[PDB]
C-alpha cells in the first residue's frame, strides 16, 4: 500500500 | 525451528505473526537449498527485479549490512531481518542498525568516505529519468555527499559517531527523508 513493494521484491524474488 | 530462534530476536524483528517466518523459511529453503546465501546470489535478486534502476551496488551494500553481522554468510534468518528494515519499522528502535548500513568499513564513526560509498551506490539506484530532474549545485554523489555531511555539521576532523548520529536526527527531524536510502 506504500513503499511495501520493496520488501515484496526481495522476498517474492528469492521465492519464485 | 527457525522462527523460534528469530522470534527470540524479538522486537529486533518481531514482524507479523512470527509464525509467518517459519512458513517463509520452508519456502525460501526449498526455493534454494543453498542454506548459505552469498552476496553474489543476493545481488542476483536485485539484478533480476529492480526494473526501475540498477541498485546493484546497493544490493551488495545491504548484504554487508547484516552479513558481516558477525557470522559469515546470509542465512534465511538474516534475510528476514533485512526484509524487515527494508520497510517496516516506524515506532520501534532500528536506527542502531542504520548506523551500520550507512557504514561498510566496519564501525566506529561515519566518515565522508563511508557515506560516499552508500551515496554513490544509491545514485545508481536513481535512474536518469529522476536524476535529470535534479536542481542545480546538486547532481553528483560528491555534491550530495556534501549535503548529508553538512546536514550533520562535521568538518574534516569530525567523524560522525554512533551517538550524535542519532541525535543529529533527533533535532532536525527533516533528515529522515534524505537519510532514507530511498
Ligand atoms: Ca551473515
Ligand atoms: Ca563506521
Amino acid at each position: 500500500m506504500d513503499f511495501g513493494s520493496l520488501e515484496t521484491v526481495v522476498a517474492n524474488s528469492a521465492f519464485i | 525451528a527457525l522462527s523460534k530462534e528469530i522470534l527470540e530476536e524479538l522486537q529486533l524483528n518481531t514482524k507479523f505473526t512470527e509464525e509467518e517466518l517459519s512458513s517463509w523459511y520452508q519456502s525460501f529453503l526449498k526455493e534454494c537449498p543453498s542454506g548459505r546465501i552469498t552476496r553474489q546470489e543476493f545481488q542476483t535478486i536485485y539484478s533480476k527485479f529492480f526494473p526501475e534502476a540498477d541498485p546493484k551496488a546497493y544490493a551488495q551494500h545491504v548484504f554487508r549490512s547484516f552479513d558481516a553481522n558477525s557470522d559469515g554468510t546470509l542465512d534465511f534468518k538474516e534475510y528476514v531481518i533485512a526484509l524487515h528494515m527494508t520497510s517496516a519499522g516506524k515506532t520501534n528502535q532500528k536506527l542502531e542498525w542504520a548506523f551500520s548500513l550507512y557504514d561498510v568499513d566496519g564501525n566506529g564513526t561515519i566518515s565522508k568516505n563511508e557515506v560516499l560509498e552508500i551515496v554513490t551506490a544509491i545514485f545508481k539506484m536513481i535512474s536518469p529519468e529522476d536524476t535529470k530532474h535534479l536542481p542545480e549545485d546538486e547532481n553528483t554523489p560528491e555534491k550530495r555527499a556534501e549535503k548529508i555531511w553538512g546536514f550533520f555539521g562535521k568538518k574534516d576532523d569530525d567523524k560522525l559517531t554512533e551517538k550524535e548520529f542519532i541525535e543529529g536526527t533527533l533535532a532536525n527531524k527533516e533528515i529522515l527523508r534524505l537519510i532514507q536510502f530511498e
